[PDB]
């Protein structure tokens, strides 16, 4: 079971279920497509990985790597949804 | 939180399994923290303490907060394992680390400059 | 031994995961669960090369410690005659304050 994540951009990202409800804003949005409209697909596929990072790791951890030119706006993505 | 002088030595290795330098930090009888010399990342240290004292680990740079065996570690009777590990930080938290670590204290919402000023602190997580 | 994939085509992109010993074919039927096309009506890659069903995606250089979760890698999606492969770019970043 699965969810679609859409960008402002239009990126389609097709995830698992329960890797989205993780967020709790998204649950809110689910009650299933989500649209977002400040967030471009660049963000949002770092939300993605982000979202199985955490359900992996949740042995030793690896950083979770942030470029610098996406680190704003992931941190405002970051901020909305509470993730 | 303080340290109990058990004076029952303790052997311990403070393992750094973080990309982060770690800086060990005891509390001392009174509950002040002590900052003990840094680990480069994946290096070890085997270090004498003591039964019931207590030791937490930050990166020493940025003084985020790091995992000990998964918050904080108390030597026990004999050595003994202190795994240093990254925790998996919220992604909003890991975002602050790495906006902080470019700009020295920009385009973002007004309660967003208080999180980057709200800095990681260990008199903070203290009275946690 | 777990792969983390993004299977990517046009601006569509799923995130799922698969055992390094698992089939092309058997990631085939993942993507026909989801986008709801029969593996027959699927092609799959890495990079440009089309991928046989019958390998490994360990074979097909999908190994647990290159496909990680934080940064997973990508399987390129085509569909049915056969288009070519296409996938969309992200969207590009600001630049740096």
């Amino acid at each position: 079971m699965y969810v679609k994540l859409i960008s402002s951009d239009g990126h389609e990202f097709i995830v698992k279920r329960e890797h989205a409800l993780t967020s709790g804003t998204i649950k809110a949005m689910l009650s299933n497509e989500v649209n977002f409209r400040e967030i471009p697909s660049h963000v949002l596929s770092k939300v993605c990985m982000y979202f199985t990072y955490k359900v992996r790791y949740t042995t030793e951890i690896p950083e979770f790597p942030i470029a610098p030119e996406i680190a704003l706006e992931l941190l405002m993505a970051a901020n909305f949804l509470d993730c | 939180l303080r340290s109990v002088n058990s004076r029952e030595p303790s052997q311990v290795i403070f393992c750094n399994r973080s990309p982060r330098v770690v800086l060990p930090v005891w509390l001392n009888f009174d509950g002040e923290p002590q900052p003990y010399p840094t680990l480069p990342p994946g290096t070890g240290r085997r270090i004498h303490s003591y039964r019931g004292h207590l030791w937490l680990f930050r990166d020493a740079g940025t003084h985020d907060g790091l995992l000990v065996n998964q918050e904080l570690f108390v030597p026990s009777l004999n050595p003994i394992f202190a795994n240093i590990t990254l925790p998996v930080y919220t992604l909003k938290e890991r975002c602050l680390q790495v906006v902080r670590s470019l700009v020295k204290p920009l385009d973002i919402v007004r309660s967003l400059y208080e999180d980057l000023e709200d800095h990681p602190n260990v008199q903070k997580d203290l009275e946690r | 031994m777990d792969v983390f994939l993004m299977i990517r085509r046009h601006k569509t992109t799923i995130f799922t995961d698969a055992k390094e010993s698992s089939t092309v074919f058997e990631l085939k039927r993942i993507v026909e669960g989801i986008l709801k096309r029969p593996p027959d009506e699927q092609r799959l890659y890495k990079d440009d090369q089309l991928l046989d069903d019958g390998k490994t995606l360990g074979e097909c250089g999908f190994t647990s410690q290159t496909a990680r979760p934080q940064a997973p890698a990508t399987v390129g999606l085509a569909f049915r005659t056969f288009e070519a492969l296409c996938i969309e770019p992200f969207s590009s970043p600001p630049e740096l304050p």
